């Protein structure tokens, strides 16, 4: 069990050819486990900044790419920008990526389309919810602890209510 | 000019983990793009590690640590493809 | 676990290179036979003593 | 019970060793590859060190001196 990570931006040539070796990798290889990170590329610069700092590592260029050593969010082992993570795939393993650039193009469209729907869906989240809304004043007191349960209970509103809470 | 007939000389270098050898891959992107220019190409074997350098009129002008380089592909998005590109240009 | 990491970063980045070291050491020592060979040819001469 | 930070020599840590050996060869052919691009600092000591065996004078010393501060701007 390998682990690997790649970060991207959704326009990113190299990112999206990089997911497509990965997706090949991991479907052929038994051994191969990859995670899969994007930013839009705004928030790119100081989300990788950050990661960067807190490594002590030294890359600017999506896609970023490094080897995490036993578990998903370690410490990682610093893998380079897209050339570096083909160089390894093909000396390691001897595979090749045998995508046009032309389909980097497309696929580069269809990444932001895929951020865009990401983008969506943390609207579409905010759409789904109804929820009851309570509040207690005086909060801090013995009588409260045993009301909470009652109130969980449901029973006082019927087994169906999104309760919200405030102390 | 147009169609050159030119040299390549490459020298070997370790990949991340691995033996310094000579070593073709992002040459090989290099080569196409050139070849699609419209050139013909020939690639020495120099000792010196890891270096890249381009020949006509047994003249030479370029410098490069293969790594630097994109690796496969057309390189189109690679500036300094586009730069060897200009210099070859340039040197007709 | 920070052991682990740390060590399991060690081992790991060392193999590969250890392997590679081997196998370029392999043709090293098809060098030495190559001399090793030569030295034998003349050891036949040498037998005269 | 007795405590120590042993000091470790490079020969006996494989791995460093491995990685003395390589970037030995590396500056090795580096430097072999500087003096390829620059061979006329070969050159001239071979001109000196020729005229010198022509002469065989004892003091090589006095004879390098006399042809390199001509040089001398």
């Amino acid at each position: 069990m390998a682990k690997f990570v790649i970060a991207g931006k959704a326009n990113c040539p190299y990112y999206a050819k990089a997911e497509l070796l990965a997706d090949y990798l991991q479907k052929n290889l038994p051994d191969f486990r990859i995670f899969k990170i994007t930013q839009h590329p705004d928030k790119w610069e100081d989300w990788v900044e950050d990661v960067c700092e807190r490594n002590m590592w030294d890359h600017r260029t999506s896609p970023i790419i490094w080897r995490e050593l036993l578990d998903r969010g370690g410490r990682g082992l610093l893998l380079g920008g897209y050339n570096e993570f083909l160089e390894h795939a093909q000396l390691y393993y001897g595979v090749t990526s045998n995508m046009t650039t032309e389909l980097m193009m497309v696929i580069a469209k269809e990444n932001m389309q895929t951020h865009t729907e990401q983008q969506l869906d943390k609207e579409t989240m905010k759409d789904l919810i109804s929820p009851l809304q309570v509040w207690i004043a005086s909060a801090g007191t013995y009588v409260c602890c045993h009301l909470i349960p009652l109130l969980l209970s449901g029973e006082v509103f019927g087994m169906h209510t999104e309760i919200s809470l405030t102390l | 000019p147009a169609q050159a007939v030119v040299t390549l000389r490459y020298g070997p270098y370790s990949a991340v983990g691995l033996s310094v050898e000579h070593r073709t891959y992002r040459l090989q992107g290099l080569q196409a793009v050139l070849a699609k220019d419209g050139h013909q190409i020939i690639l020495e074997q120099i000792e010196d590690w890891n270096l890249v350098e381009l020949v006509v009129n047994e003249e030479t002008v370029f410098q490069c640590d293969i790594q630097e380089l994109e690796f496969g592909g057309d390189g189109k998005l690679d500036p300094l493809c586009e730069e060897a590109r200009i210099a070859v240009l340039n040197a007709f | 676990l920070q052991s682990e990491e740390i060590v399991a970063e060690l081992v790991y980045s060392f193999l590969i290179p250890e392997v590679q070291k081997d196998f370029v050491k392999e043709k090293v020592r098809n060098a030495q036979r190559k001399h090793i060979l030569a030295a034998h040819e003349i050891i036949h001469s040498n037998t005269e003593t | 019970p007795t405590f120590d930070k042993k000091p470790l020599v490079w020969g006996e840590d494989l791995e460093l060793y491995s990685k003395f050996l390589d970037r030995k060869e590396q500056l090795r052919l580096s430097h072999a590859s500087y003096l390829r691009h620059h061979p006329e600092a070969q050159a001239l000591v071979s001109d000196f060190l020729l005229f010198l065996l022509l002469r065989r004078p004892e003091d090589v010393v006095t004879f390098a001196a006399e042809h390199f501060r001509p040089f001398a701007a």
